[PDB]
């Protein structure tokens, strides 16, 4: 019977207008609400055949499931439509946002929920403007839905639909009385979604039915939301807005050269001074009433710079190409501020270009100051951590020298982003409770390369007094992935990823070093894992022995005289002698087994499996316990 | 293709728009 429906769920998909005949006729009564109402995943999408149907473009399958009879469709499902999930999808949402006209006005006149809001309280309206056309839209709002519902992080209709290039939408959406100044739950207004993608129109037909100018909820104006994505013609137009005043007007433009100092997809070098000189000729128009630029200090990242406030330092820097990121880069900062959430983007960028160009010192200088501008912005940041780990690994594998402050700056960094994971990780239950745990689980990876390097890198006795000092703290707090690792077994375990970048080159697990450095630090030597495997199960189950056999024998000597037991054992009460897999691992360990009568009785107790509990100390309770 | 070192990130630019039918 499963196989039935199945069967026609497949075919929903394909053609059997005319063939699926001899499945319905003389059937059954009785499976009508399994049959029409079966609500399969075919991959993973919680749907019905109609839903399938209007989500892949059928309303010939819609027809065939209303020929002769009539489908409730108005379900609820997570579809997973092309490029990405969407939670509490129905067949109306699936019709509009898969730009199928005809479908959805088969579904309106059938009898569906216009205001079908998802798990992210998302109208079929925004979904349908999200790939918007005008035809599709007209019934739409012509079925008395209202384009004023907010979202779960509210945006608008409108808000999408100038974000998405949608001219018509917008346009039929402002000329039927919307909401100009909707407030966003970020504070953005529409325009800065429609300065955002650079679509002149849509700015032109916002800024025609009043849409006004007003600060976003990050502290920045839409003006300068359109001169902080390199685009040039909004600008153009938001300054001729006929309400600007002059001050907005230079920093706007001193804004616009700083994006076209430092951006990929549009880098230019001539434009950006062009347009630096422009705010500097247009800045002292006047001689008197002089606009003189208020400087922050200099900040060693960018060299030593002090911006320009004069057209002659201006001219000098002229021809001097990094000069001109170095002066980009600061004028960008000075205005957008060090607590924007897009000013470390163009930091790290030309670190990037920095380290292409072999230059890794200035590299290492302006990615801390992009780390720390994320940092107290308080952001995810593994992928910067990883970045570091990358470029301090191509630092060693070029011979070149680390400095041992910049590691020491970014373990800090790394130990403090750890504590506010393993926070995230304690506060979210289950809405992104996987993607937290794998940014926890990369970053204490990354936290890791980080130390491997260190160990690497010549440091002086305060230089590595304060990296222990890192690697103390982040101990202290015990860091544990998924199945239990703690910051030991993943330096012990072989099976510890590895990223495919140059960390290759140096980062390579198990690494002697890291595990002398942890356990030289204090780490928990006798600590296990959900699996119940110690660090020496770990490592006694490492299938090299003989490739790095000077790593294992300075791993297990380490292991061994921290302290850890070679007797104890794991959830499946396994001794690491039965776990060693291994030959060469089994004479190392046994050669450094130290005998000692209180495991062999520990042991003999376990074997006979004699009744312990409420009958021997405690600590030799749980001494038993793993033995 | 992440490998080179220029930046995983496009431009963010998520910062004021969530962007919808992206999670």
């Amino acid at each position: 019977m499963e196989g039935l429906a199945g069967y026609v769920y497949k075919a929903a998909s394909e053609g059997k207008v005319l063939t699926l005949a001899a499945l319905l006729l003389n059937r059954s009564e009785s499976d009508i609400r399994y049959l029409l109402g079966y609500v399969s995943q075919q991959g993973g999408q919680r749907s019905t055949p109609l839903i399938i149907a209007a989500r892949n473009g059928h309303a010939k399958v819609v027809r065939l499931l209303l020929e002769h009879y009539r489908v409730q469709t108005q379900q609820t499902g997570t579809v997973r439509f092309d490029g990405y999930v969407i939670d509490g999808a129905t067949a109306l949402w699936c019709a509009a946002g898969a730009g199928h006209f005809e479908v959805v006005k088969l579904l309106v006149s059938h009898g569906a929920n216009v205001n079908h809001t998802t798990v992210t309280n998302s109208t079929p309206l925004r979904a349908a403007c999200f790939d918007g056309r005008l035809d599709i839209v007209k019934y739409l709002v012509e079925n008395n839905a209202n384009i004023s519902i907010a979202n779960k992080y509210d945006n608008t209709c409108l808000m999408i639909a100038a974000y998405k290039g949608h001219t018509d939408v917008v346009r039929y959406l402002l000329e039927q009385r919307a909401d100009p100044n909707a407030k966003a739950h970020c504070g953005a207004t529409a325009l800065h979604f429609a300065a955002e993608a650079g679509h002149i129109d849509i700015v032109k037909e916002l800024i025609k039915w009043r849409a006004a100018i007003v600060v976003n909820g990050h502290g920045m104006t839409p003006l300068k939301v359109a001169a902080e994505s390199c685009k040039a013609d909004v600008v153009e137009l938001l300054l001729s807005h006929a309400d600007c005043d002059r001050r907005s007007r230079i920093e706007a433009l001193e804004l616009l050269g700083a994006s076209f100092a430092n951006d990929r997809e549009n880098y230019d070098i001539i434009k950006t001074y062009h347009y630096l000189y422009l705010a500097m000729l247009e800045r002292f128009q006047d001689g008197d009433n002089i606009l003189e630029k208020e400087v922050l200090p200099p900040i060693h990242a960018y060299g030593n710079r002090t911006e320009c406030r004069n057209p002659q330092e201006l001219e000098s820097i002229r021809q001097d190409r990094d000069a001109l990121h170095m002066e980009g880069l600061i004028v960008r900062e000075r205005i957008l501020g060090a607590d924007n959430i897009d000013v470390s983007h163009p930091i790290i960028y030309r670190g990037a270009v920095y380290a292409d160009n072999m230059e890794f010192e200035q590299c290492i200088k302006l990615w801390l100051h992009a780390l720390h501008l994320r940092q107290k912005g308080n952001r995810n940041t593994h992928k910067d951590l990883l970045r570091f780990a990358q470029v301090f690994s191509q630092m060693i594998h070029l011979n070149e020298t680390v400095k041992a402050p910049d590691i020491e700056c970014v373990l800090r960094c790394s130990v403090l982003e750890i504590e506010q994971s393993m926070n995230r990780v304690k506060n979210i239950s289950d809405a992104d409770v996987h993607n937290a745990m794998d940014n926890y689980e990369c970053n204490l990876y990354t936290f890791l390369y980080l130390v491997c390097i260190s160990t690497k890198t010549q440091c002086s006795e305060e230089d590595q007094c304060k990296i222990n000092k890192q690697i103390y703290n982040l101990i202290h707090l015990d860091p544990r992935t998924r199945e239990g690792f703690t910051l030991l077994h993943l330096a012990v375990n072989s099976n510890t990823p590895v990223d495919d970048f140059h960390t290759n080159d140096v980062c390579s697990f198990p690494n002697a070093l890291v595990t002398k450095l942890l356990l030289d630090c204090g780490a928990e030597v006798n600590a296990v894992d959900n699996e119940g495997n110690s660090a020496l199960h770990i490592i006694v189950q490492y299938n090299r022995p003989i490739s790095d056999f000077l790593t294992l024998h300075s791993i297990i000597i380490s292991l061994v005289e921290a302290g850890a037991h070679t007797d104890m054992t794991n959830k499946q009460n396994k001794t690491p002698l039965d776990k060693s897999t291994t030959g060469v691992s089994e004479i190392l360990l046994k050669t450094q087994m130290k005998m000692s009568l209180k495991c062999l009785a520990a042991r003999a107790v376990r074997a006979n499996d004699i009744n312990y509990q409420d009958q021997i100390p405690r600590t030799l309770e749980e001494f038993v316990g793993f033995h | 293709t992440k490998y080179t070192f220029f930046p995983p990130k496009k431009s963010h630019g998520s910062c004021a728009p969530p962007v919808s039918r992206a999670g």
